[PDB]
């Protein structure tokens, strides 16, 4: 298969290169950690707010064409769940809210900052911290929206058997949603004493 | 006919909004003139204005017999 | 979305104007507004017409809607006005509450400075203006928490007319007080800090204008502890409401 | 300036906090998502044994409390104001990947024998107790990462 | 002059026009006519309110550099 | 050169402008092509359907307009000697309307392509699937939501 | 049109230390790299020095490039030039002058390209 | 003290964040690959044993 | 050389000029090959319908137009000392129009396949065929708009 | 060595020159395959029609001389002393007219296999096949227009 | 500080006591998962014989004792200034459990799956699945023995 030989490909360069370096000497030169030093910190803020959104949309919408399909199917002999079952779309749609407030929240860092603190402690420390945890809201976010989703479409499906199953399987989602909100308590704690950037 | 149902309420508006567009040119309302990029001589615009809106009231008029008949 | 038990508080008459209000809210502009208005007007009047022709339902909907569209506009229309916004431009009713200054050149920066209130809508200084979004974004989201929270809370209360119609004493001391004590304690409060903040004059007192919400942040996850005082005895009564709500 | 407090160690710090939660999220998704396919499933079929057979999903969802903990934790110790040293990072950077992965590998064990334990429960009604057992066994495998999230974030700040 | 006060100037005001109708509400429809006008003027009212606080003691003020001069 | 603006910062603002309308162009694509399809495979035997059907290829082409409208904003705000602050603003501007709006044409194609074969065999079925397609449609709002506050502090204040 | 002032000058013994300064209106000062250039008697213009419009990055002529430092305040519309170990060669009209946007690149400053310049002051030694 | 005088941090920069923006393309268009025709309801067949 | 010149300045023009045309011809390729083979599938049984038919192919075609206006315009703009900010500008045009074009490339090529199908069964839904391919072939539009605006500002006030 | 001429700049030129011909004849073999099954298949029983059935042949050939010239006319610029910039461009013309003669070949070889079965049974087809055919080899004829613009700007004012 | 202890020294320190958990929690949930479906598979049946079919689950458990026997001595050993000799050690430690252990899971994940399934159909069978896992267990406790050998040189004879 073609896409495992390029990933083969790409692994044994990669280690070639790096006993290249070794072996000769010069090993000091790969230097992840001057990397982290150099590159702008806006850089590192900028990719964990559109990828907070971003993801956490990925989330969103994955999660309510598999509820909806389902919805849809599951309707054409009982049309009464179309309107119960709004629910299930509802637990998905608000894990972009989610990333939408926390980009809300992080954008209101996004200052200049002086040329000569450009790479000073603390510019350094929000650069990283809105990264990881952009990243966190995002990523918890798609895995909660997915979560919620297939499970709305278990619910559905359900529903058009017997009413009285579906008050008993909610319980399975809103347990699924809970996943989105811890994601939120723990960006909000990660981007907590981030400053500024001065 | 059908129409000239489109063309006369789409006139209709043509004529109050071009020719109220136009007087706010013709007295250098800050909302149309003020900033350095809007275009310098308001009465210049707004006569060009007044004639698209005799335009579209020859439009209005002449389909209001096509929707009477 | 379904039939209501019987006896039960109708959800009709709230929705009778709650439910294009908070359209307008979202659709403000008063010559969209205008334009909605005409349409739905015009089947509104000619009504015993349509009444008796045959329609397909992607337009019997829009006239069994007819007064729905109607009120769905006139309120779009109020709503545009205090947004001051009709085509994307905006209304030079009032004098402004904001002077610039004496003089500048071509292509100088100004700022505005206060010299009263507008009376109604956003002042139309703020057209063009090159931090409008940062004012309006502020207006808004406040805007929207506070109907929000005004909305839900008075829909709440139709909970409290039910249990004393069916004289269901125990839903009265097992789900309402609870439910109510523990919503308007958090975001009841949130409510209160966000109309109490306009009332302060920071400037004129030389304060440090709080952040509402790090402050809400903090009282859950760092309670009895304060960056900025927005009033007396901040932290003394936020611990009391943490304790009300977790209890 | 220390040597050992670089200004890129807050980075490991972080990238450890995104790790615990991130991969524990995915360990309970897992968990219950399988387990909710089971429960649905025997739906049509014995409606009686739902409430009394969610007990998957209950477990699935403790072990987002196990991240949320160690993303807690580390998240306490980072700070703009202090020298956090590197040998910190590395150890936080532990502490993500140790309770991150060892409840991404016991959601999914939880989620295999869930699924298959309620939706042949419904045959035989004896099997239950034998289900929960094998859970539990499939439970502590996310707290033993915990264990060891705890002592790596004990000794990295001391 | 503006102040808090006049906000709650005109709830008074509102607040006894509508009471003052719930008492002279027509009889026919009177549920109809009781609900929607007193909720209208009340939700009017909060939209006018808060637009109007927002606007008292503003921390931000317009800020602008295409203005021409004479304006 | 400056420490602030480096000769390659505009490459963030070039490739945001044209990721913000790349990517909603391919969710728009996607969502007109799988809608599609299901308004064929239905009105071969029910075409009086058509016109009301068609909804799910109207909301897929509003996602484009989200495209377009930040697309052509952050292109606004372009020049040579930009700084590198604006730069990545104008990336995270793009970016996040751009992968918004992806994943929201694709639910959209999903979704309608369910929906317009339900509409087909059960008439009640339409309402539903309208209500459902709107909370596909609002995921690409929100990208460009925040694409409007990031690029609203393109220019603030940022010195060279 | 655009105006500036410069300030400071007189005659000064070898060894001084005078500090020119320069105010400015009529434009966004923050927007525009600034510049000073000097003409002793009877030669042509000389480029002294440039800053950026954040005042983070400068460039000094040889003649100068340790003696002279030029500073920039964005919110005072204002531009100084400190110098030190002043001597006769120094003796010239200075003049305060408006240049490119943002800041000068190579090709620029060699051009000698500027918009608008005041009516200098003098400087003898 | 630079980070490489060929591999510079700006040009990193611009690889990482173009990587990025071509993944997001790769799973765009490894999704749109998949979109098959509903072939048989497009086409009527017939035989004479129904109906 | 001149840090806002670098030799390497016109590599980006020149992969930008050939982006242009080299992606929108993929995407008209799929749409006149896809559609082609619903056209003679269904004008073996209906040939008098075959003049009617071909819509799609035009469609498909004119997308391949839209890359070659803007890949002629940037080309015009090259030169051996062009800014690296040009560079930028026509790299990001040509990535609009191109990657755009394809997007549009696919829908056109699948509606057009499925909807000259389905008009050989009913002919009702031709008119709705074309409705939807409008849609589609929009989705190009915008790729050039964001293309011309951002070739546009490609030279003004640049400084090389 | 020259700042504007790196002693490497002549591989841009050599990878351009082959490109352009390694490309086109891909495109150009897989159109003459896929439609020489077709033209094998779709005569056994109707051989009458054999050589008015080769024309997708013919014209999947054609597009291999647009390589062809494009080819040769770079083969002529090179020189060991060439400008950087004037490797780009001839890096630029051998893409533009090698990837989207690659396009219009597979478009041609899916047509034509599709249009050669049905114009066996259905003689009114041809003509369809002929003018669809047309669009698509037109695909190619973009590409070398594109190359041959560059061509001209390669080296008409550049200097070492 | 000393070039035999780089500060970067802990980090593959760290990384082999990760290494120790998350392989051995795979080895020891895969063989949890596939033996739990044999066991619920089976006692639909017999569901007299649970409690004694259920040993491999148990066997499986066990591997994820010595990942965390392994993992709590390395963390133990661990310190701001450790010689980097002392990490190599560490991740190999970490690395022979681990791995080690990842093998030991898939073996009683295949061997019970099957044994337990056996089993219900002939009780004699049972001793012989128990002699299987044993041989399968050992693997384990092979790379557990490797790895307290590498843990205790980790500091024998160091200096910083």
């Amino acid at each position: 298969s073609f896409s495992h030989f390029l990933y083969y490909l790409v692994l044994i360069v990669v280690i070639v290169y790096g006993l290249y370096k070794l072996f000769t000497g010069h090993g000091s030169d790969i230097n992840f950690g001057k990397f982290l030093l150099r590159t702008s910190p806006y850089m590192w803020a900028n990719l964990g707010i559109a990828l907070c959104v971003g993801l956490s949309v990925v989330g969103a919408a994955w999660g309510i064409f598999i509820t909806g399909s389902s919805m849809i199917g599951a309707g054409v002999r009982a049309p009464r769940i179309t309107t119960k079952n709004l629910i299930s779309i509802i637990f998905c749609e608000v894990v972009a809210i989610y990333g939408l407030i926390i980009a809300i929240v992080f954008s209101s860092k996004l200052t200049v900052a002086t040329a000569e603190n450009m790479y000073s402690k603390s510019n350094l420390y929000t650069g990283y911290s809105l990264f990881w945890a952009g990243i966190t809201v995002g990523a918890s976010n798609l895995i909660c929206g997915i979560a919620v989703g297939i499970t709305g479409a278990t619910a559905a499906i359900s529903d058009a058997a017997d009413s009285a199953l579906f008050v008993k399987i909610l319980v399975i989602e809103i347990f699924g949603s809970i996943l989105g909100l811890l994601g939120l308590i723990v960006g909000l704690l990660m981007a907590g004493k981030a400053s500024e950037f001065q | 006919t059908g129409k000239a149902w489109c063309c006369t309420v789409l006139s209709a508006f043509g004529v109050v909004i071009l020719s109220v567009i136009a007087h706010l040119f013709n007295t250098n309302h800050e909302s149309f003139v003020g900033s350095i990029n809007d275009p310098e001589d308001g009465p210049a615009v707004a006569h060009t204005v007044y004639l698209a809106a005799l335009v579209y009231l020859v439009f209005f008029v002449f389909c209001g017999f096509q929707v009477y008949l | 979305y379904g039939i209501a038990q019987y006896r039960e508080i109708n959800a009709g008459l709230p929705t009778i104007v709650t439910f294009p209000f908070m359209f307008a809210i979202m659709f403000g502009d008063m010559g969209h507004g205008f334009l909605m208005t005409l349409a739905a007007l015009s089947l509104v009047l000619n009504e015993k017409k349509i009444n008796k022709m045959k329609r397909g339902e992607i337009f019997d909907m829009a006239f069994t809607g007819r007064y729905i569209i109607l009120l769905m506009g006139v309120f779009s229309m109020y709503t545009g006005f205090l947004y001051n916004d009709i085509f994307s431009k905006t209304m030079t009713i009032f004098k402004s509450g904001w002077k610039w200054p004496d003089h500048w050149k071509k292509g100088e920066s100004i700022t505005a400075t206060s010299v009263g209130t507008y009376p109604i809508g956003l002042d139309w200084a703020w057209h063009g203006t090159e931090n409008a979004l940062l004012f309006s974004n502020s207006y808004k989201m406040k805007l929207s928490i506070l109907m929000g929270f005004i909305h839900m809370t008075y829909s709440y209360f139709f909970s409290l007319a039910n249990h004393l119609y069916f004289n269901s004493m125990i839903d009265i001391i097992g789900n309402f007080i609870p439910g109510l004590l523990f919503m308007q304690g958090i975001f009841g409060y949130l409510s209160v800090c966000i109309v109490y903040k306009w009332a302060v004059d920071w400037v004129k007192d030389g304060k440090p204008a709080p952040g509402l919400l790090n402050m809400l942040i903090n009282m859950f996850l760092s309670p009895g502890t304060i960056d900025d005082e927005l009033y007396p005895h901040q932290a003394k009564v936020q611990v009391f409401l943490l304790l009300m709500a977790l209890v | 300036s220390n040597i050992y407090a670089p200004l890129y160690a807050p980075f490991f710090g972080f990238a450890g906090c995104a790790a615990a939660m991130v991969l524990s999220c995915l360990g309970a998704a897992i968990g219950t998502a399988k387990s909710g396919i089971g429960i649905a499933g025997i739906g049509t079929f014995k409606p009686e044994l739902i409430m009394k057979s969610l007990i998957p999903v209950v477990m699935s969802g403790i072990l987002a409390i196990y991240g949320l903990v160690v993303a807690v934790l580390i998240a306490g110790n980072l700070s703009p104001t202090e020298d956090y040293t590197l040998f910190n990072g590395f150890m936080h950077l532990s502490c993500g990947l140790c309770v991150g992965f060892a409840c991404l590998s016991s959601g999914y064990a939880i989620g295999m024998v869930g699924d298959v334990g309620v939706r042949k429960y419904m045959h035989q009604p004896r099997l239950f107790v034998g289900i929960v057992l094998i859970l539990i066994f499939s439970e502590v495998l996310g707290l033993y990462g915990m264990i060891v999230a705890l002592i790596l974030n004990t000794r990295g700040s001391e | 002059m503006s102040s808090f006060y006049t906000v709650v100037g005109v709830f008074i005001v509102v607040s006894a026009m509508s009471v003052l109708f719930w008492i002279m509400a027509p009889k026919n429809n009177q549920a109809v006519w009781r609900s929607t006008v007193i909720l209208t003027l009340a939700m009017m009212f909060l939209m006018w309110a808060i637009t109007f606080l927002c606007q008292l003691h503003p921390l931000v003020a317009p800020r602008r550099s295409d203005l021409r001069p004479e304006f | 050169m400056t420490e602030l603006c480096p000769v390659y910062a505009p490459f963030f603002g070039a490739i945001g402008c044209a990721s913000a309308i790349i990517f909603t162009s391919l969710g728009a694509a996607y969502g007109t092509a799988k809608s599609g399809v299901g308004i064929c495979a239905t009105c071969v035997l029910r075409p009086d359907l058509l016109f009301k059907n068609i909804v799910p290829v109207i909301m897929a082409g509003i996602i484009a307009i989200y495209g377009l409208v930040v697309s052509v904003l952050v292109c606004y705000s372009l020049g040579q000697k930009q700084a590198l602050y604006t730069g990545f603003i104008q990336l995270g501007a793009g970016l996040s309307v751009g992968l918004s709006g992806l994943a929201a044409g694709f639910a959209i194609g999903i979704v309608g392509d369910a929906g317009v074969r339900g509409s087909s065999q059960q008439p009640r079925l339409f309402v539903g699937m309208i209500l459902i397609l709107i909370f596909a449609e609002v995921l690409g709002l929100y990208g460009l939501i925040v694409a409007l506050l990031l690029n609203s502090r393109a220019t603030q204040d940022v010195v060279c | 049109q655009v105006q500036l002032q410069e300030s400071g000058g007189g005659l000064v013994q070898p060894g001084g230390s005078l500090r020119l300064s320069c105010v400015a209106s009529g434009f966004t000062f923050s927007r525009y790299a600034m510049t000073w250039v000097r003409q002793a008697p009877g030669k042509g213009l000389e480029w002294v020095s440039d800053i950026s419009s954040g005042g983070s990055s400068t460039f000094y002529t040889d003649s100068v490039k340790g003696r002279f430092t030029i500073s920039r305040d964005n919110a005072k519309n204002t531009l100084y030039l400190q110098m030190n170990s002043l001597k006769p060669d120094d003796t010239a009209i200075y003049f305060c002058a408006k240049g490119v946007p943002s800041y000068y690149s190579d090709y620029e400053r060699r051009s000698k390209r500027y918009d608008s310049r005041g009516q200098g002051t003098q400087v003898t030694v | 003290d630079i980070l490489s005088s060929i591999w510079t941090e700006g040009l990193l920069m611009c690889l990482i964040v173009s990587a990025l923006l071509l993944f997001i393309l790769i799973v765009a268009l490894s999704w749109i690959s998949n979109l098959d025709i509903t072939y048989g309801a497009l086409e009527k067949s017939t035989n004479p044993i129904k109906k």
